[PDB]
Order: structure tokens, then C-alpha cells, then sequence
């Protein structure tokens, strides 16, 4: 998961 | 409280990625990478033979697509050379103006995470270790020499960032981590020399130089990293200084400062951080798009202000590292730069300002009005 | 050859 | 004990 894509 | 025009800053709009055909699903941090303000390079995943669009931003934003085959791609920070990974096993890094192999390798254990540390060297960081390539060294077989381990602190978090000095023997990892509902940042700090790190809480990290007065044209290694409390939402920039030499009578006093949060940006923080040397600006930007300048040698807060409506996910430096571009959600790639043409302006309306201010206040209850 |  | 005081 892509936390900076939240 | 202030305009973009007021504030002695410039605004660009170096590329609109959308308007190149750059397809929204490939505007996030893993398949857009930005090194420098040179390339941009996005990865389109799009049927198995997967693309790569690298955007010469020097060049009228030039678009050379090439086919190819990995995971991940990056470009370097000023020249034409392309760095691919495959599976996190397989490395491959080309020069594309001599089609000639300057890297090909595989690593025991996968690359989560890599970024150019310096104008000659690449910095990888695995699942538990972290390593540095001189990938113009001539050796075309040679793996990256190991750095150190990944300090505890690191686990089960997301790498985002690998900075260094320009000695390369101060470095600095950073991971994200999910914690309170909020983004909490975890920093690694190294010292090669002494073969020691240590383990800091913040989201942003860069390593830069000022000159203070008293050390004539010497400068002085200092240590920029922000953060915010993902459990009390505090903020915190903090410049702290790096191998003092002792020859040198003026050292950095440690200076720490509050980073300011609107009440509406509570899930907000700090993404990058960018120093101009030459002018002594820290340019802090925040997820929600928000830049803060800070002046170097007192970290007091300049002026705050905000850039764009949505959300960035990558930065680097600008210009001659004097300014800090960014890339949005939307795919629009920001430019933040200090004028120091606009300073005086901007001062003469600040003085306006206080006369202004006082005026009132000598409505009030200030000794004045005659 | 990842690229060509 | 710590590199810095950080």
C-alpha cells in the first residue's frame, strides 16, 4: 500500500 | 493570510503532465519519479509490455516512450542515464546517449527503495539492509557495496526517502508509517565514520551547509529534518549541526521552531524539505500542498502559503538548488523559488503595514492620536 | 535486457 | 550515548 497515495 | 503576488516568491508551472497524454492512474509515488528538476519519469504498467515516459523538462518537455520491462525506473539528477529494476532482483542502469550498459546486477534480497544520493552515486535500501552503488566506477558487474543495516525503528514502515551529504558520510533513511488515524514519519540517521546510528522521529530530512560569521568562507555541515506528532499533531523543524570543526570559531546553534497546521489540514505533513544555500531558505512543503519558508541561520518562519489544491506526492530541488518543484495528484509539476528582486517590494508593503497597525492601535489604547 |  | 541531540 501507498501511504503518500491516500 | 497572504497572495502568491504579495509574497517575493515565484510560481511556475513547469509541465502539465495530463496535457502529454500521461494517464492519471500512473500520477502517484511509485510510478511518477522525480530526481531533479531535469526528468520525470512515469512508469505506465498499462498490458505487460509496460512503457516509460521520461519528460525532458529542459528540452521543451520532450517525451521519449520507450518499452520496457521492470518495476521501477528512475532517471539521474542531470544526466541521460535510466536506472531499471525488475522483481527488486534485477538491476539494469543504461546511458540512452550511448546505448551503453553501465550497470547490470541482481541483489540477494529485493530493492524496496532507491534514489540518487549524489550527481555520481545511487542509494538502495532492501527489506533489511542499505547499500550505495558508484554506478560510474567501470566495474559493469559490480553490486552495491553495503552502507549498514536498516535500524529497528524502520521495520514494518514504508521507505520514502535516502538522503546524504556531500562527503557521503552523513546519511539519512526515511519510512512512513500508518499511526492514530494520522501518517507518522520515522527517520534513520547515520555517521559512516563513526559506523553509528541513530533513530529520530520525523518526515523529512536533507543535510546542507551556511556560512556563519566569524568563519570566514568555511562553512558548517548542518542537519535539517521536520516532523509532526501523528498522537498531539505538534510540528517541529529542527537544523542541528554535523561534525563541527574545531579550527572554526562560529558553530551552528541548535534551532528549533514550530511548523503551523491550519484547524482544516489536521491530517496533514510535512513531504519535503529543500535548502538554498546560496540564499539560506529551507522551502518545507506539506502533503496538502502548503510551502513554508524558513530562514536558515535563525529557523525562524519567513511566510507561509499555499501552492495548489491537491495533494503532492514527490518533490526535488529547483533551479541551481535554490527553489523546490513538486509533483501534484493532478499530474501539474510546481516550482517554488525565492526573488530576492521582490524583497524590497514586499518589505515596503510590510512597513505600510505596521504603520498602518500602529495608527490603530493609537485608537485604542497606545499613547498617540495627539 | 530490461530496455532496448 | 546519541550522534545528536536530536
Amino acid at each position: 500500500q501507498d501511504l503518500l497515495d491516500l | 493570510a497572504m497572495a502568491m503576488s504579495d509574497l517575493p516568491i515565484e510560481f511556475t508551472e513547469l509541465v502539465d503532465l495530463m496535457s502529454l497524454g500521461i494517464s492519471p492512474q500512473f500520477l502517484d509515488f511509485r510510478s511518477t519519479t522525480f530526481e531533479s528538476d531535469h526528468f520525470v519519469t512515469v512508469r505506465e504498467t498499462k498490458d505487460g509490455t509496460n512503457s516509460v515516459a521520461i519528460v525532458d523538462l529542459a528540452k521543451g518537455n520532450e517525451v521519449t516512450r520507450k518499452n520496457m520491462g521492470g518495476d521501477s525506473a528512475i532517471m539521474h539528477p542531470s544526466q541521460m542515464v535510466i536506472s531499471v529494476r525488475a522483481n527488486g532482483t534485477i538491476v539494469q542502469i543504461f546511458n540512452l546517449e550511448t546505448k551503453s550498459k553501465l550497470k547490470s546486477f541482481t541483489l540477494d534480497e529485493p530493492v524496496i527503495f532507491w534514489r540518487w544520493l549524489s550527481e555520481t552515486t545511487l542509494g538502495f535500501v532492501t527489506a533489511r539492509s542499505i547499500l550505495t552503488s558508484n554506478v560510474f566506477d567501470g566495474n559493469v558487474n559490480a553490486k552495491p557495496q553495503l552502507l549498514t543495516l536498516r535500524h529497528a525503528n524502520l521495520n514494518n514502515t514504508q521507505i520514502i526517502n535516502f538522503v546524504a551529504n556531500k562527503n557521503l558520510d552523513w546519511f539519512a533513511v526515511v519510512g512512513i508509517l500508518q499511526e492514530n488515524g494520522r501518517i507518522a514519519g520515522r527517520i534513520q540517521l547515520f555517521s559512516k565514520q563513526r559506523n553509528i546510528s541513530q533513530a529520530i522521529d520525523g518526515h523529512v530530512a536533507i543535510f546542507t551547509n551556511i556560512l556563519l560569521e566569524g568563519n570566514g568562507s568555511t562553512p558548517v555541515q548542518v542537519f535539517v529534518t521536520g516532523n509532526r506528532n501523528a498522537t498531539t499533531g505538534a510540528g517541529e523543524l529542527r537544523i542541528i549541526e554535523i561534525d563541527h570543526d574545531a579550527s572554526l570559531p562560529s558553530q551552528y546553534q541548535k534551532e528549533t521552531t514550530d511548523i503551523f497546521f491550519p484547524p482544516d489540514a489536521t491530517n496533514d505533513f510535512p513531504i519535503a524539505v529543500q535548502v538554498s544555500e546560496k540564499y539560506g531558505i529551507i522551502y518545507l512543503l506539506t502533503k496538502y500542498g502548503f510551502i513554508h519558508l524558513y530562514e536558515l541561520e535563525t529557523g525562524t518562519n519567513l511566510f507561509v502559503n499555499r501552492i495548489t489544491a491537491e495533494s503532492v506526492f514527490t518533490a526535488a530541488p529547483y533551479n541551481h538548488e535554490n527553489g523546490i518543484a513538486c509533483i501534484n495528484k493532478k499530474g501539474q509539476v510546481l516550482a517554488v523559488e525565492i526573488s530576492t528582486s521582490q524583497i524590497v517590494p514586499y518589505i515596503l508593503n510590510k512597513l505600510s503595514n505596521v504603520a498602518l497597525a500602529l495608527i490603530v492601535a493609537t485608537r485604542g489604547g497606545l499613547p498617540g492620536a495627539d
